[PDB]
RNA sequence: CCCCACUAUGCUUAGCCCUAAACCUCAACAGUUAAAUCAACAAAACUGCUCGCCAGAACACUACGAGCCACAGCUUAAAACUCAAA
């Protein structure tokens, strides 16, 4: 199916950026994924403080990796993303533009609930 | 028969049922902007939907995104980003007296 | 504990008002739940009695937003009586 | 050649009208308590406006004044009841004195 | 400029200044309010301890250390060791509701402390270790 | 314990005391009145008395 | 009962045990709101069809028999004596 990996990688300079990026889109492929596309979202400072292979992290880049790859492509490739020391946290979910919005008339007026109780005089 | 008699027929004045802000437009995960305009700035807690606004889908897509974001690494979990604190407000809730 | 520090549930003093500055607080801690979640946290409600407690809760909101709701409604009634005498 | 109950009810102006929200009608003072206008607009029930601020004098048993229609009947349902409740008097906003 | 209740963020330049100093420089007083006690430590923004009192510090014994005269005592009495060393301005962290909450920011004060900001932060776990069982009264 | 050399303080304290005793005065009236109540459960079960909820089928 | 300390235990894995006010004490399916609405209370009153279950209290979540990884257990489950009530 086609997924999404939200990559954040290591705060490092742009020639270990790009090894670590090439690195990790061949993973992709050898597990027999098809990679469509390589967003970067830019580097930014963390949310909090990460820690991952021994070291503090508090800023990191932000990468999207959109692609295809059989079911069992995403456990294999979870696990290659666990052994990366240039990668500080990365999660793959299933692409967001799969899943298609059904349409929405609007807010369905809810009536208050009627004839909870009997009418017999208490 | 009678021709001034009442039609059987649908409400013509009826107005159009009311949508959520966010009717129609995708709520992702990666969109940290607004997912903070639905958060405490203070805690960082969720607001319910008697604060956002929104309807049960999109209450559900909004609370779903952020406990994603929180834990991929977009999203603060005990405070709002600042950076985002001078956003539209868009909840019905307000901390100074 | 991983998170930056002076930005969660901070409140600037204004001209040394460091009474308004607390209540203002106090009031943020209030709205959002914490104060009620950090006093019930102090013992642990074994999940019938917290079943049974937001039951409870869930009864009075809809009882008492129902009785003001019925308060606003027939305010207006309050008004000097029209035929007094009658 | 007698005019059926259905023709009068079909070119009434309060038929025609349509829904009462934000519609501007004629309203004749018919009654005052104090600072309460009681106002006739052609409806069911009368509707109970406070006297305007501004030339409160001016408004007197008789006046017709313009008003900006809510409802034309104030009811609710509440929480147990197998009735609404009624306060029998509709809801308006008093604009200010017509005059020609 | 319109006053902001929300603190400066580190790192962006802001215009408020106490004494010179930014507010990631003003010394931190933190407050601990527990049920039967309250503890003070004023540190340095580089965590440098400065001045520390309690209720216990203070001269108060058993069920008097739970009151709010005895968290005040001993905000004065930490505020006075701070002074000493410097402090005027000072960041107030509380985290706990006991009942020196509030009088041990009081101390601080009539012990010549400025307060810039107050800062709640009481542990809440999102889920944590399980509390003791209730009690029968 | 020399009330020579803490007059002032013995005044704010002794001013504090007379203060907090018209206080009570005072809210007690305006609680009874109603000066700053949204309204008097009295008040507001009279009228509710005008329009009692019908559970039931008349 | 209140305070402190601490164990079995609450967790995981692999097997047992098979019990709860396991109760929303309101069976499944289909249907109705009219007639008589209806002991009381509770969560208004009923029809069709089917399975399960019940027939004074207590003895008795007991005895015996039987089955079961159960061996101070579980399930099934009586009788005698006693009472005019429960
Ligand atoms: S009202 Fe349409 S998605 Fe919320
Ligand atoms: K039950
Ligand atoms: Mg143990
Ligand atoms: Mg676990
Ligand atoms: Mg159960
Ligand atoms: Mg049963
Ligand atoms: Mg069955
Ligand atoms: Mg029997
Ligand atoms: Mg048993
Ligand atoms: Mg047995
Ligand atoms: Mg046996």
């Amino acid at each position: 199916p086609r997924y999404e990996l939200a990559l954040i990688l290591k705060a490092m300079q742009r020639p270990e950026t790009a090894a670590t990026l090439k690195r990790t889109i061949e993973a992709l492929m050898d597990r027999g994924a098809i990679v469509r596309d390589l967003e970067n979202l830019g580097e930014r400072a963390l949310p909090y403080r990460i820690s991952a292979h021994s070291q503090q992290h508090n800023r990191g880049g932000y990468f999207l990796v959109d692609f295809y790859a059989p079911t069992a492509a995403v456990e294999s490739m979870v696990e290659h993303l666990s052994r990366d020391i240039d990668v500080i946290r990365g999660n793959i979910v299933k692409h967001p533009l799969t899943q298609e919005l059904k349409e929405c008339e609007g807010i369905v007026p809810v009536p208050l609930a009627e004839k909870l109780y009997s009418t017999k005089k208490r | 028969s009678n021709e001034d008699l009442p039609i059987s027929m649908e409400n013509p004045y009826k107005e159009p049922l009311k949508k959520c802000i966010l009717c129609g437009k995708h709520v992702d995960y990666k969109n940290v902007q607004l997912l903070s305009q639905f958060v405490s700035p203070f805690t960082g807690c969720i607001y319910g939907r008697h604060i956002t606004g929104l309807c049960g889908k999109k209450q559900k897509e909004i609370t779903k995104a952020i406990k994603r974001a929180q834990i991929m690494g977009f999203m603060p979990v005990t405070y709002k980003d600042p950076a985002y604190l001078k956003d539209p407000k868009v909840c019905n809730i307000r901390y100074r007296e | 504990a991983k998170h930056l520090k002076f930005i969660a549930r901070t409140v600037m003093v204004q001209e040394g008002n460091v009474e308004s500055a607390y209540r203002t607080l106090n009031r943020i801690l209030t709205m959002d739940g914490l104060i009620e979640d950090i006093k019930h946290r102090r013992y642990y409600e074994k999940p019938c009695r917290r079943r049974q407690r937001e039951s409870y809760e869930r009864c009075r909101r809809i009882y008492n937003m129902e009785m003001a709701r019925k308060i606003n409604f027939l305010m207006r009634k309050n008004r000097a009586d029209p035929w007094q005498g009658c | 050649n007698v005019e059926s109950f259905a023709s009068m009810l079909r070119h009434s102006p309060l038929t025609q009208m349509g829904p009462a929200k934000d519609k501007l009608v004629i309203g004749r003072i018919f009654h005052i308590v104090e600072n309460d206008l009681y106002i006739d607009f052609g409806g069911k029930f009368h509707c109970v406006c406070r006297r305007p601020e501004v030339d409160g004098e001016k408004y007197q048993k008789g006046t017709r004044v313009r008003l900006r229609l809510l409802d034309l009947e104030l009811t609710s349902r509440f929480l147990g009841a197998t009735t609404d409740t009624t306060v029998l008097e509709a809801n308006a906003v008093l604009l200010g004195i017509q005059e020609s | 400029t319109k006053f902001s209740i929300y603190p400066p963020i580190p790192g962006e330049e802001s215009s408020l200044r106490w004494a010179g100093k930014k507010f990631e420089e003003i010394p931190i007083a933190h407050i601990k309010a527990s049920h039967n006690n309250t503890q003070i430590q004023v540190v340095s923004a580089s965590n440098e301890p400065l001045a520390f009192a309690s209720c216990g510090t203070e001269g108060f014994r058993n069920a008097k250390k739970g009151t709010g005269i005895a968290a005040q005592t001993a905000g004065i009495a930490a505020a006075a060791r701070a002074k000493q060393k410097g402090v005027i301005h000072i960041r107030v962290v509380v985290k706990g509701l006991g009942p020196g909450r509030l009088s041990a920011m009081h101390g601080l004060i009539m012990g010549g402390l400025e307060v810039i900001s107050i800062t709640d932060n009481t542990p809440i776990p999102h889920x944590g270790c399980r509390p003791r069982k209730a009690r029968k009264l | 314990f020399r009330d020579d050399a803490c007059r002032k303080e013995i005044q704010g304290f002794l001013d504090c005391a007379a203060r907090a005793q018209e206080a009570r005065k005072m809210r007690s009236i305006q609680e009874t009145l109603g000066e700053s109540g949204s309204l008097l459960p009295n008040k507001l079960n009279k009228l509710l008395q005008r329009f009692p909820n019908k559970p039931y089928l008349s």
